RNA sequence: GCUCAACGGAUAAAAGGUACUCCGGGGAUAACAGGCUGAUACCGCCCAAGAGUUCAUAUCGACGGCGGUGUUUGGCACCUCGAUGUCGGCUCAUCACAUCCUGGGGCUGAAGUAGGUCCCAAGGGUAUGGCUGUUCGCCAUUUAAAGUGGUACGCGAGCUGGGUUUAGAACGUCGUGAGACAGUUCGGUCCCUAUCUGCCGUGGGCGCUGGAGAACUGAGGGGGGCUGCUCCUAGUACGAGAGGACCGGAGUGGACGCAUCACUGGUGUUCGGGUUGUCAUGCCAAUGGCACUGCCCGGUAGCUAAAUGCGGAAGAGAUAAGUGCUGAAAGCAUCUAAGCACGAAACUUGCCCCGAGAUGAGUUCUCCCUGACCCUUUAAGGGUCCUGAAGGAACGUUGAAGACGACGACGUUGAUAGGCCGGGUGUGUAAGCGCAGCGAUGCGUUGAGCUAACCGGUACUAAUGAACCGUGAGGCUUAACCU
RNA sequence: AAUUCCUUGUCGGGUAAGUUCCGACCUGCACGAAUGGCGUAAUGAUGGCCAGGCUGUCUCCACCCGAGACUCAGUGAAAU
RNA sequence: ACACAGGUGGUCAGGUAGAGAAUACCAAGGCGCUUGAGAGAACUCGGGUGAAGGAACUAGGCAAAAUGGUGCCGUAACUUCGGGAGAAGGCACGCUGAUAUGUAGGUGAGGUCCCUCGCGGAUGGAGCUGAAAUCAGUCGAAGAUACCAGCUGGCUGCAACU
RNA sequence: GCUCGCCGGAAGACCAAGGGUUCCUGUCCAACGUUAAUCGGGGCAGGGUGAGUCGACCCCUAAGGCGAGGCCGAAAGGCG
RNA sequence: AGGACCGAACCGACUAAUGUUGAAAAAUUAGCGGAUGACUUGUGGCUGGGGGUGAAAGGCCAAUCAAACCGGGAGAUAGCU
């Protein structure tokens, strides 16, 4: 249940070759208050599609 | 294999959930709205909403229904008094989802579920 | 749906009580023996003067399960217990001769016709 | 002056036990398995004395001879003693053919039926129990048949731990004894989160020479291949009768496999009801919590088998053993040398599935892009500005798809999910009120009330305007056409 | 037979079938009288066997409820 | 060795049900156990239910399942006369009403009498408490309804027993 | 803060033994806490334990220890 | 009355499963035995290594027992690796 060789850097690099992270691809940008969010989620400040969901 | 079923398990036994979801949508009914993870506030709609929709008619018995399913008379008040004629033109769909991304403590994807007629 | 070791009531008077399947016949590794079908079967208990005798080894037809049979149209017909008619072991025809009990209509055919002959009532 | 005779004589002077054990070592040396060998074993063959009424060779085969296999019992001690876990069972198997069944034949001391024997054939199939730790074996009852072997006497980083083989105890037996006994008896810790190969699945990357969406061809690979019984042919052929067919046709099974949920059922801690104890909601009434879902009774969808559909083929090709036709060498004969025909569940096809990473990277169909310039080391070059298509991806609502990816549906021009409305189904006459009753309770309102995943509807809620990736006509060389 | 090698002795019972069990036989390999002999009610987390009830033990598994496994975030080993 | 499912002597002992310090639910009081969030594969772990069969499983009924309470009836071989024995087997069991607006029983006040006189002795029965049984009725599939709570019998080896 | 769940012959309360400031308050979050931490039995600073009757000490002895002299023993020492 | 019976505390450890780099250097879960006695438990004492102690398993004597632990002879010896 144990290894008989000590894998290679060159190994262990192949295995790590698909645990990149995927960086967000385009916050989208709420049309009132300008600023950017998720695509489909509320604003820092409160807003989403427009309008003031939450106060604050 | 889970071919067709409904509802969440919400890593939690039976009993847990149906107290979990007695007390929650009596917050819901409280506050009018609550923060709470996207899988407890997706399947909070299938609670919440047929109280709302029980509290349509006021009659006794709907009282003691809505009583039998939340446990306390103030929201059982809230529902058949305030909720109840204010939506009372709505077909369904008296409360919205409004995701708000993610809590620090666990990265768990949470969201703002509110009645309809709030603001 | 009768395999070995089930016990079996008696449905004629060939003197038995309470008899036991030893051998499902007529193919390997059958499973099971629903009503119509040839069972081996052993003696555990018979009445003290009859044509057969407790221990003796013989064959028998099922005649009424608990599982019930099925007909093309759907329906099934169960019965509260497990019957069998006993059978001489080369000649193949009953040993008793008042059968007691309900039989099927699955039941008749040239093999068993004296069966049906002699039920009080087939379904 | 020593049978110091273990005779180059360890001392004048010395026996045992250890399964309570321990240390140093050895594969220098045993038990397991491998290896080598093949006496033995098993399987063939040669000669033919005889048996077989006669008749060696239908079936047998004395005396003897020659081999094969690696398969038993062994031989050897080559690998391993700084560890290669062992009998049997279980669960997965896989191969051989010296074939148990089914298939094809030859001969028969083959009437038929049923056999004997040998040849071909490994496609598929190939019991359940009683006893015993058993393998084996005997026995019971099956079956078409219950094959023989290889696989570390296959398989313990898959299971078991009954046997063997630790420490306890006892019997018989042996010994003065400690103790010992392939003698028996009762009891007796089975570890490992998988790095690599392998295998089962499922993705990412890149490639396939502009990019993209599909539909394919099939190189190749895998799956599957079992069989009973009854009826007809026909009581015909055969036979003194008893009995009883080939060939061909039909039905119905067993076992196995695939699929499915319409039926019959199971489950159904998300639906309904009954009920016990207790606590709480101010109390009554009515509910809820907890007690394995408290204990039950039913039960929707889903998943399911025991439920019910379907499958194994037919056919074709080339054959094995075998059977021939014509026909010489060899005026004859002869299946073969030339030529031709037939011949089996084997072989290749036919059936099902995967399948162009088939780098030999295929084919078809459709869609998309028709800008300017700088550069020096001038080339399949580098850069700037303009441009951003077809499409994709991401995100969201999600699914009878799913570990995760993937796959499928949908995103307002919208039924994707939730809700809602209606229906169905399930449960079994809610609550409240009234009546009857001393009361428990009964009756009426009432097939009431509630009802999950189901069916049909419905934008009520959530599925955003965007942004992102992908570009800007796509090398060389010939060839054939086009002007 | 906690003792019996031959041995699965033979016979009987039980079972469709019983190397175990029970009752006999005696041919005691290799019982035997305080390293006690033979019985024996009661008792035993004792050994063997049989029957009734019971059942997923099994034919042959199906579904369900939870805890892991799986995915995300945080921390983060080990034998070799 | 750990903020470790272990170990650690004494004292306190509420309610309802119950024989009970069992057990269920609670009071006073104290906790939710120092990673969460999803998903709802195989497989493992701990459970639930199961058609038909019912030990065919297996070394072996291992494990599961089953039995389970109280009262009454009844109970074998054998025996050291104690046992065996809870042998086995069976019946009853809820609630309401009546007997009896709460009985039998328990408790025991005023009142009266007596007295060596007091924290006295009679008498007296108010009030409180309260089984158990019979009869009648009534509900459910099921009344020891949950938790709790013996499987039983036959033969035999050995050891008397605790 | 409001609900929910759990213990309740304990998972509540009081001690002995043992530990030794873990107590209370302010402040801090590096390390420690199997994650984060504003929190903590963590760091830092301050505060906190009041007895004629509780307990110990003390008076008394048990098992036992020590033991003037003594007896015994190469020495050490043993017993009393 | 009882080395009586059933059964909690308490004492023990028969069976199975889990666990086996564990929560745990022997435990948990569901059952199980004893439970007025040869019972169990607190505190304190005493017995010392060829010695103790042992309802006897070569059991126990500080996670160590066919002769404990620590220090010393001591760099024992090792024809062995
Ligand atoms: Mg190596
Ligand atoms: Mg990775
Ligand atoms: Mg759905
Ligand atoms: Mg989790
Ligand atoms: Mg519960
Ligand atoms: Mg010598
Ligand atoms: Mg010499
Ligand atoms: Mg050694
Ligand atoms: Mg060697
Ligand atoms: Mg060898
Ligand atoms: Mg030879
Ligand atoms: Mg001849
Ligand atoms: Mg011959
Ligand atoms: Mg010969
Ligand atoms: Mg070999
Ligand atoms: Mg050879
Ligand atoms: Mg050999
Ligand atoms: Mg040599
Ligand atoms: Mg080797
Ligand atoms: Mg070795
Ligand atoms: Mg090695
Ligand atoms: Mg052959
Ligand atoms: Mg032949
Ligand atoms: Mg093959
Ligand atoms: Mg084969
Ligand atoms: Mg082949
Ligand atoms: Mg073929
Ligand atoms: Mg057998
Ligand atoms: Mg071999
Ligand atoms: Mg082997
Ligand atoms: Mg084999
Ligand atoms: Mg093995
Ligand atoms: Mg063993
Ligand atoms: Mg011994
Ligand atoms: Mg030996
Ligand atoms: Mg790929
Ligand atoms: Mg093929
Ligand atoms: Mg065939
Ligand atoms: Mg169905
Ligand atoms: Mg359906
Ligand atoms: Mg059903
Ligand atoms: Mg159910
Ligand atoms: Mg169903
Ligand atoms: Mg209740
Ligand atoms: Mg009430
Ligand atoms: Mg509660
Ligand atoms: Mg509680
Ligand atoms: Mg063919
Ligand atoms: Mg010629
Ligand atoms: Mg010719
Ligand atoms: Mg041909
Ligand atoms: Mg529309
Ligand atoms: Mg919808
Ligand atoms: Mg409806
Ligand atoms: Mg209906
Ligand atoms: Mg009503
Ligand atoms: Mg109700
Ligand atoms: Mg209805
Ligand atoms: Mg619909
Ligand atoms: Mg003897
Ligand atoms: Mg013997
Ligand atoms: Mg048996
Ligand atoms: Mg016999
Ligand atoms: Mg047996
Ligand atoms: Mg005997
Ligand atoms: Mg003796
Ligand atoms: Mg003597
Ligand atoms: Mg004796
Ligand atoms: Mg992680
Ligand atoms: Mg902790
Ligand atoms: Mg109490
Ligand atoms: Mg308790
Ligand atoms: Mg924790
Ligand atoms: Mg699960
Ligand atoms: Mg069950
Ligand atoms: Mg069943
Ligand atoms: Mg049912
Ligand atoms: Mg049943
Ligand atoms: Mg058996
Ligand atoms: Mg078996
Ligand atoms: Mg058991
Ligand atoms: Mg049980
Ligand atoms: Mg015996
Ligand atoms: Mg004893
Ligand atoms: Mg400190
Ligand atoms: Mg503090
Ligand atoms: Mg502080
Ligand atoms: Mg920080
Ligand atoms: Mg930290
Ligand atoms: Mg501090
Ligand atoms: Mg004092
Ligand atoms: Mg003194
Ligand atoms: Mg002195
Ligand atoms: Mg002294
Ligand atoms: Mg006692
Ligand atoms: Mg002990
Ligand atoms: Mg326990
Ligand atoms: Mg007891
Ligand atoms: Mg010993
Ligand atoms: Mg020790
Ligand atoms: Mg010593
Ligand atoms: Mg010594
Ligand atoms: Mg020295
Ligand atoms: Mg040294």
């Amino acid at each position: 249940a144990v290894q008989q060789n000590k894998p290679t850097r060159s190994k262990r690099g192949m295995r790590r070759s698909h645990d990149a992270l995927t960086a967000v691809t385009s916050l989208s940008v709420d049309k009132t208050s300008g600023e950017k969010h998720l695509r489909h989620h509320i604003t820092a400040d409160g807003y989403y599609r427009g309008r003031k969901v939450i106060a604050k | 294999m889970r071919h067709r079923k409904s509802g969440r398990q919400l890593n939690r036994n039976s009993s847990h959930r149906q107290a979990m979801f007695r007390n929650m949508a009596g917050s819901l009914v409280r506050h009018e709205i609550i923060k709470t993870t996207l899988p407890k506030a997706k399947e909070l709609r299938r609670v919440v909403e047929p109280l709302i929709t029980l509290a349509k008619t006021d009659s006794v018995a709907n009282r003691r229904l809505a009583f039998a399913r939340t446990r306390d008379n103030e929201i059982v008040a809230k529902l058949f008094n305030e909720l109840g004629p204010r939506f009372a033109s709505r077909a369904g769909g008296y409360t919205r989802i409004l995701k708000c991304g993610f809590r620090a403590g666990d990265n768990a994807p949470m969201a703002y579920i509110e009645l309809v007629d709030r603001s | 749906m009768i395999q070995e070791q089930t016990m079996l009531n008696v449905a004629d008077n060939s003197g038995a009580r309470r008899v036991m399947c030893i051998k499902v016949l007529g193919g390997s590794h059958r499973r099971y023996a629903g009503v119509g079908d040839i069972i081996k079967i052993t003696i555990k208990e018979a009445i003290p003067r009859g044509k057969v005798k407790k221990g003796d080894v013989l064959k028998a037809v099922v005649v009424r399960t608990k599982k019930g049979v099925r007909r093309p149209d759907g329906s099934v017909i169960r019965f509260d217990g497990n019957a069998c008619v006993l059978l001489n072991n080369n000649s193949e025809q009953p040993i008793g001769t008042r059968i007691f009990g309900p039989v099927t209509r699955e039941l008749r055919s040239e093999k068993f016709m004296k069966i049906i002959s002699l039920a009080p009532e087939v379904l």
